[PDB]
């Protein structure tokens, strides 16, 4: 598992170099933008339950074949496993948001997940839909301009979207 | 790699939990201390050479037998001195890495792991590198909380060698 | 009990290590955030009653059947209303505890653990306490980073109930 | 495991009360005195190795019967176990210093340790001596007035001494 | 899937043993009880609709707020009532499955597993389905050992919801 | 674990004897009274949840000191542990009812339980109260004369009461 | 001790579950079969001697060397014949115990466990006891489901000896 | 693991349907034919040892290359492993007979067994021979018309043969 | 395969250690004893037949019923006698293997493993092979430390059969 | 695991034969040559540390790309893992020398090792170089004619070389 | 304590087995080698002093800085030289113990265990004791298999220090 | 675990002394008497089965109350456990004989065994009888003067008897 700083450090060690002024500037800028990051994490984490619930409801409304007898999300056990999966994906996403790097999401969540869903028979494309829903919702919540010190968070939201899209592409 | 952020994430994942306010106040100590940390890293990087030389000489004066004794482990040959300056540079660079990452992760994973086995196999005395690190700690020119960071990680190295 | 300090100590002890700069920048996010945390805890403690009443009424207006339906779980009897105000007070007090300790430890150990089994055994709907917590979050009167702490832990409770 | 804040919280929960103004003031004062604490921990931790080494050397100089054939600290295995024990004690002590409470030291170190040393035959009184040495050394290092913002740390040093004496009394 | 036969086989296989007279007297309680079981399953299957309607109305009369309150969980919209009748049908069908298999296996694996997580996520009150099950138990029209089977599995469901 | 038949068999083996006509008659009578037993088990098991719930409510109404701050049943964790304990006791009781012998209740539930409650600080006398409540309720439910073939079950109910009282005495 | 009832209870306790209809249909095969079981047990107990003698002689005629060969394991001495009749009585009594308990528990725990080690240590041939058991099975005089029980457990013994 | 009833239940749940009169009739007929099934199981199980022994003897008489030095069944260890294998196959077969379904035989015995024998070098065709022997013997024993209430068991014996042939085909 | 050398190697590898003087003094007992061992192996190999016949007859005279009783396990048919001589040859050959390898490995892995299950399945009495082994031990014609080796491994077999 | 004697025994058992005079002569000759073998093992084992150290130094002198930043043997952890690997190879080699057979080296060291180095990215050709160095050194040490009873050990040294080359070929 | 006999016993007990010929040929390498072993132990014990002095001087001449450098680890004070002679005596005595016990057990348990931690904590260089051991190996005056034993265990020590 | 040599070594290390001429002489004498020891072990081990069997038969002949219904050695399971116990005792005894020291017998067999038999209810005095039988038999077998190089083994037999008596006293 790596964070942004650890990533730069590892890349520099592979070459056996001290950090250059450019890298010091970049990391310093990352630090200066830490409050926005902590805000995003705090918000998405604070609304995780409603994100997963609303995303699931919307999914099953759009694809009722998943929740009818014979579907993959039929019975309470498989429904619970689906809601659980969504919680996991959102969780490791938030991990990546705090870390500034997708290393933890990849290794501990996305690596080998396409194979799992193929073996079980779960349609990874539906999971991708779910991840898209949770993405839009989470970005809305994190970029809600009410009750916070105004400013520009456009670069952070594109990164969060980067992690979500990364997951969706990983499962689909 | 051990960092405040990775320690927080690992803490929340070890128990299948989302992040909480706890982990965020941790990452907050990180971001806040990152100013002094970054200052010390910049300063050490800027004066790395003058100081690897100050330090290599500290070692050679403290342990003169290492510049006269016959052996591939000693700095009695140009290749030996080259290896020594190399290793001192490794220690300093590791310190800068720790200062950049906000934790001991880099030094733990790139250096400390396997240090005893190496020093034993190649007949390298820890006291040499302890002396070099003491010199660097004494002459890095830092004041205030930057010196606290630099000294924190240097002393971490010394304790690893003790 | 989960706190930033206990999380740091547990992290260092899990691997037989002394403390390091990492854990100290964590405890530093703690101490620094303790100002906003303490402010929110003081404010919530000072206006606890007016608000347990605001909140109990929020619940009774949102779910009127709980003030008319026959059952020991509902607030259709004086004893029922007493139990309800009691429980809302428990939630608020737990929030203040979390704000004082700088983490979710108190709420995790004194409340969340066994919550599902209790709500199921005694036929208590989570939605009731979610409504109370939404009211408290809306009318605690806090601004800035104090409101961020209070809302952080209240929302933590709601997520536990969802 | 508890810290000061967790301790007050637990005591208040046992009575079912909100914190009073006195307690809020006390904890706020603890916070205001956190920099000194972090300094003490940083220093003792930074000199742990020399503390343990010098304390051991002094011990064996004062009690040579421990390091002669038949002694408890004879052979490298038992010597290593003694140095190790000292490292452990100092470590949990530092834990307690950071936590502001002796809970972790007690449970994870001192609880049941007198029984262990009695069963093994190790003289707990010698261990107590060692702990006293490490105490004096650690307090000297932590209260060294050089290279730090001047101020009064007398209350903190009495607490650290409290933890050390607690350990010594626990083993003796 | 838990059944008397599968429980016997699993019992004999867990210890690397052939079957014995024990397991066969077990499967014999099964085959003998299969007459009452089958009767109850047939009767419940034949009068499933009239009764899902009796029952849905039992729920709506006991908890009228579920037919007027705004929310996707409540039966205040045609889609809500549809979902509710659907779920009651699921419970009844599960009962018939248990009666056919001679055990709780079907209900355990298709329904009970994950029930708490679902009811919590979607804000569905157990009391609703408990009321429906009480109605079905009261008006299934069975007498004798058939009623004993039906009531056994229905009560099993209620206990799962309590 | 033993049932009635296994009990007689073991007692006969200890003496190295074949069963006598008296024992064959006794066991045959046990068999002839099996339907009533299965009824009792089915009923108590069918109403386990309401038995435990009502018994708990009554207990805490009679002893409010258990559910106030500082009490043993305060907080949701300890409440859940109490309800759980009650479920366990009732469960092993039903086991004994089906088996016609208290062997399983003793070994797997009652043996060593008084020591546990003493160590934890739980008042075993309150647990005894709970067990009495569950006893009265369970006997009422099992001996309810409605919706069943009439007959005399007085001997069975005294046995069930025997198991309950056995548990209560074991914890108090 | 393995019986239908103890197997059911153990099945329900292994997963922290109350009893269910499954286990009760098992105990029901038990109680129902208890009539034939009890009949066979009574009959075998009543004619135990005549038959231990029929059987001991079956063994001595099938393997005559056991009545003439020198050795403490053989029945060439009065003490040997006494031990043999004793053991045949043990097998028969175990069968009756299994019939009374409704399972193999008694024979498993009192006899089968350690049988190989004993027969090997004391130079006792299984074929002897197999012959005795074949005789008992052939001349116990039972008809119908009683003979099915007796033969079930006797054959269980033979398989244990094979 | 499934039995006949569980199989029908699962097939009906996949479609989200209640059972039809045809299925109720079929399962009722299965019940009415349970005594014959219990008889078959009781008999084969009662003669398992002689089935395995005679089948093995016949096999090695027909294929002496298995029991000569270098053969797969040479040495007591490999012989014991072969007799063991036969016991296992017959055992899971009887399981399937009691269950009315081949699910347990497949998953817990036959699934992946052809790969095992190929890796070890055991000739699966010889195992198939053994299974055929045990089949003929077991059917003879179970359909022996002596000492049992007369009737027609032809449908059951074809099912038992179905399980045996299933195993043989699975290994060969 | 258990031998002094493999036992030494396994001992050193079980703890991630190089070999030491200990293991070498072990392998030294092996090499030194290899003279007597080899002598006994040669002698037994040279007189294997005369002796398998001496021994088979020892068995047939001690247990005459094995040459007259009807059964595929007994030596009442030419095929039976063939199987018996075969098995006695197996035991002798195993002894020679143990003598060549300097340990019980060969006999453990090729014979003893699964012996009880075989003797039980095929109704083979250990006493027969014990008698054969006693004969071989009595008439192998060896003196001194060669006889000590041969008798050591033969007695090992007998103990395995007891 | 096999030694020479065990190897001959197994080969003879596969054919079901007693040993022939030729085999007895061969094994007897092996015995007569045991002192030389024990000498070789004792010497190589006695100088293991200097063999591994000198071989490593020579390797890194010949291939400095391994010990520069980015190299496979960079950092102390990977260096330690390399020295460790060399110790392991030399160790199992000595095992094979004592056993007179390569069975233990193969199974417990060489089997599957080429796959490991390919997955990790370690250049197996460099490992081969190391093994060659350790080979030359070990043979020099074991065949040093000083301080030992003179004689011809040429056949043993070709066997030792056989094991070393076997390892090198196995990794390269 | 690791010895040939204890290694054999441990080997037989690890698998619940009696002793066998294998273990006895091991103990036989032990007893046979005990003559050379004992000779070397006697000789080393008889000339222990002259040689601890030869050796201490070997160290002081090879590493002269240890007789002039300021530090409690160096032999620049009478107490330092005393500690050094003490430790060399410990190594020699351990060698004699290994020679008496026929294995490395004594040295493993009394010395090697914890050696790295000690040398690191007290800043003691292995090279010093390696030099002392090289001197002892060069000047112990032994010839033949006695020298092979002494050198075997001394070299064992050196490898432990490398 | 210790042998004679290890015992002397440990005693000398506790005092920090080199061995004296007396000790060297004693151990040398132990070595010179090793063939007799190996003989004793080989013989007792070779007749272990008949020792245990005959001893058991004699025991049960002398104390028939052990093998009648209700006795401790009744049923095959407990009989097997008794024969097993005897095998264990004899085995660790032989271990001690080979080692020349009772350390392994004590720790791995006798330590805590009196408590076990008291808890289980086994009469330790009967076990003692068994051990005496096995003692007499084993000494007869080991000191049988037929088929061995004549000599005086009286000192060894008193040691073996010492181990047996040690066990008997330990259990009784
Ligand atoms: C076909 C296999 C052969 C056959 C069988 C057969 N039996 C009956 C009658 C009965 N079979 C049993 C057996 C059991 N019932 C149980 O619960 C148990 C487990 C303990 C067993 C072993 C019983 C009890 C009966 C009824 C009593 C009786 O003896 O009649 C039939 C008749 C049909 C039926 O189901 O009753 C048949 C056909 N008879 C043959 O000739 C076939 C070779």
């Amino acid at each position: 598992m790596l964070d942004a700083f650890a990533k730069v450090v590892a890349q520099a060690d592979a070459r056996g170099e001290f950090l250059t002024n450019a890298q010091f500037d970049a990391l310093s800028n990352l630090v200066k933008e830490g409050n926005k990051r902590l805000d995003a994490v705090n918000r998405i984490t604070s609304n995780a339950s409603t994100i997963v619930a609303n995303a699931a409801r919307a999914l099953f409304a759009e694809q009722p074949q998943l929740i009818q007898p014979g579907g993959n999300a039929y019975t309470n056990r498989r429904m619970a496993a689906c809601l659980r999966d969504m919680e996991i994906i959102l969780r490791y996403v938030t991990y990546a948001i705090l870390a500034g790097d997708s290393s933890v999401l990849d290794d501990r969540c996305l690596n080998g997940l396409r194979e799992t869903y193929q073996a079980l028979g779960t349609p990874g494309s539906s999971v991708a839909v779910a991840i898209q829903k949770m993405k839009d919702a989470a970005i809305a919540i994190a970029n809600d301009p009410n009750g916070i010190t105004p400013g520009d968070c456009s670069a952070l939201m594109s990164e969060i979207a980067g992690y979500f899209d990364r997951a969706a592409a990983a499962v689909a | 790699m051990k960092t405040p952020i990775t320690e927080a994430i690992a803490a929340a994942d070890t128990q299948g939990r989302f992040l909480s306010n706890t982990e965020l106040q941790a990452v907050d100590g990180r971001f806040k201390r990152a100013v002094a940390s970054m200052e010390a890293a910049r300063a050490l990087t800027n004066n790395a050479q003058s100081l690897i030389d100050g330090a290599a000489q500290a070692v050679y004066q403290k342990f003169p037998y290492t510049t006269t004794m016959q052996g591939s482990q000693y700095a009695s040959t140009p290749e030996g001195k080259a290896k020594c300056a190399r290793d001192i540079g490794y220690y300093l660079r590791m310190v800068t890495y720790c200062l950049v990452a906000g934790g001991t992760g880099p030094m733990d994973e790139y250096l400390i792991a396997g240090l005893s086995e190496i020093n034993s196999t190649f007949d390298l005395s820890p006291s040499w590198y302890i002396e070099a690190l003491k010199y660097i700690k004494a002459n890095h020119g830092l004041t205030g909380q930057a010196a606290v960071e630099a000294n924190a990680y240097i002393d971490y190295a010394i304790n690893a060698l003790s």
